[PDB]
């Protein structure tokens, strides 16, 4: 059978990290305090996992974009899969460069099955932990393919709703994240990691804020699936 | 704890 993407090339990939720490004074958005020790653990996990790990700081939207366009340019034949993070503010289908917004769907769509062709049926992950509003969650006690075929998107959170990030421990989402895969990566199939990664989330998370309206918040990530097959970080 |  062949429900499982091969990922036995000889490279896994590029994992491309994007972190915005510093924004331009101008745009009046503040530091994202925290996101440094998400950045170097992004850079860990997805070095044991044998991805070629590029680390990219304080970006402007045009510098996003450019990144974007010239890596879906090269050659991935002898790659397995693309793998990019996003670590910034955001909103409703945007991620903010330093000096203003991005399209989340203008940076996704140089990867298209149509545009880079030696990534067509590989599985392109887009891991986003950014804002993607302003909801707060209260909680409860208790033979042609298409071309956005592929892809798989791990919000941080819900649709509309803030993410939350650690000043001292980092985002709530990374830190989770790169815990599950440095658990799971050599036994679970992706979506069962990310599923563990929401409970974990879930459950082990909730803010603390001496403002009311923030305080004792919850957050539950998102994930988005276009996959076709199942993906194993081993072989 | 802080928003993005």
């Amino acid at each position: 059978l062949d429900n499982s993407y091969k990922m036995d090339y000889p490279e896994m990939g590029l994992c491309i990290i994007i972190n915005n720490k510093n924004f331009h004074k101008s745009t009046g958005m503040t530091s994202r305090s925290g996101t440094d020790v998400d950045a170097a653990n992004l850079r860990e996990t997805f070095r044991n996992l044998k991805y070629e790990v590029r680390n990219k700081n304080d970006l402007t939207r045009e510098e996003i974009v450019e990144l974007m366009r010239d890596v879906s340019k090269e050659d991935h034949s002898k790659r397995s899969s693309f793998v990019c993070v996003l670590l910034s503010h955001g909103e409703a289908g945007i991620i903010f460069g330093t000096n203003g917004p991005v399209d989340l769907k203008k940076i996704t769509n140089f990867f298209r099955g149509d545009r880079c062709r030696s990534l067509t049926g590989k599985p392109k992950l887009f891991i986003i932990q950014a804002c993607r509003g302003t909801e707060l969650d209260c909680g409860i006690e208790t033979h042609k393919i298409p071309v956005e075929a592929d892809f798989l998107y791990a919000y941080s959170t819900a649709p509309g709703y803030y993410s939350w990030r650690n000043s001292k421990d980092g985002s709530w989402f990374i830190q989770s994240l790169c815990a599950m895969l440095k658990q799971y990566a050599d036994k679970l199939e992706f979506m069962h990691i990310l599923t563990r990664v929401n409970r974990k989330v879930a459950t082990e998370f909730e803010s603390f804020s001496f403002d009311a309206t923030f305080h004792a918040k919850k957050q539950i990530p998102c994930i988005v699936s276009m996959l076709t097959k199942e993906l194993y970080f081993y072989h | 704890d802080e928003v993005d």
